[PDB]
């Protein structure tokens, strides 16, 4: 079961929250829920819908985070010419996932940018 | 050896910027057509760097481009390559039907075309070639 | 047991879909649903009737000449020969207005049994698999 | 380069208009007093030499290279990650060529019958 404020879904308890953060705020903001929580993770289609049912009334249009930081470290980048990749040069960014309170569909957004967000334990 | 008419020598290769605006796959393609089989720009060293972005400055029909393609690819098959969420948990689904590919690397105009970026793959941009001739 | 809309076959679940994708967008379609499928791949001959069938019976396929399943080529080559009758490495290659045919697709000249390579970017129906 | 052939850095050319399949072509090359091959191409200016080579006579008609069966070995597999045991492709192959007055390349049936081009170094 779960706590007030706080919705169930197959064993696991689900809370939107509203405060604009980054990435990392939001994910601490969860860790530091009584209960350690983390970012929203979806599992399947039936997961993902019954949280937009969640964030729909008060998130509304708003971004919102899930659990997904730095996408696009690990995709294993080389060069086309086989050249070794030793030396890089890239720009010190990185992106994360978020969705919009209203729709399942996935956004790619700079983890830097302040979103709303859902926290998630198993309950 | 020795660099062809339109190409610019740095260190032991010859390099060409195309103001022509191709898809990354286009580019690549476009660039193993030139002479003995070149390829989108690799860049190896600081020196590299400062050539291909003086090379791009160099261009006059490149003045408004945002992004110049260069051979930078990412060889992970998947369309976004965090494999584990925060919670621990392995990524099985995936909600990405509205997004595009972002595994191909670019300069930007925004920093001088000198830190590497990551962009969308199907779009068209400049690039520029790099070849070993042989 | 298969969710609503799935066909079941030998511990598996089916979907053919009639939205014409490109084979990486029919691919993400698959990950999407339910708990995350894949387009098919085909293990053996019983399953080769069953997705042909599968096929065969939605109605509003019945314009559609190639239908996307999950074979996809690995090679990072536009063309896969790495080599010139004559021994020598390819290098230098003019493939610039020549498509390339690295996914898989069944076919409705060969009743979609057969496994045919084709131009990934092509938009095509597709059939999903998944473990429920 | 022998009577009728054509010389272009170290190499030796000579188109064919008799229209054969890849398999038949590359044989045929390699039948020739000096055994050669379907032409290779290892830059652009070599190419724009055989299409010098092959335009006054073999004009706009297909020509091979070779490059055979081009869709073998590109590591084909499942999405899902399936072992590729089981196999149910077509028995088709291609193999590459170019018209005889342009240097795009084209992807052909390997059955199909072109004119083509033997090449050897002198």
């Amino acid at each position: 079961d779960c706590p007030s404020g706080w919705s169930s879904y197959e064993g696991h308890c689900y809370k939107p929250f509203n405060e604009p953060k980054n990435w990392a705020d939001a994910e601490r903001f969860c860790k530091l829920q009584p209960k350690h929580s983390h970012l929203v993770s979806f599992q399947s289609a039936e997961e993902a819908d019954f949280v937009v049912k969640l964030t729909r009334p008060r998130l509304k249009a708003n971004l919102v985070w899930m659990g997904l930081s730095n996408i696009w470290h690990g995709c294993n980048w080389q060069w086309s010419d086989g050249a070794r990749l030793n030396y890089k040069d890239w720009q010190e960014q990185s992106e994360c996932l978020a969705f919009r309170g209203v729709h399942t569909e996935w956004l790619n957004m700079d983890c830097s940018s302040t979103c709303s967000f859902v926290c998630k334990f198993k309950a | 050896e020795d660099c062809d008419f339109g190409w610019s020598p740095y260190d032991q290769h010859c390099y060409q910027a195309f103001n022509e605006q191709k898809t990354w796959d286009e580019a690549e393609k476009f660039c193993r057509a030139q002479e003995n089989g070149a390829h989108l720009a690799s860049i190896e060293s600081n020196g590299e760097a400062d050539f291909v972005s003086w090379l791009i400055s160099q261009k006059d029909e490149l003045a408004d481009e945002d992004y110049v393609w260069i051979g930078l690819r990412a060889q992970n098959k998947e369309q976004q390559c965090s494999s584990e969420w925060s919670d621990g948990s392995s990524v099985s689904y995936e909600n990405l039907i509205d997004l595009h590919t972002k595994k191909c690397g670019a300069l930007e105009k925004l920093t001088g075309f000198r830190k590497w970026v990551n962009y969308y793959c199907e779009q068209m941009h400049a690039f520029v070639c790099k070849l070993l001739p042989y």
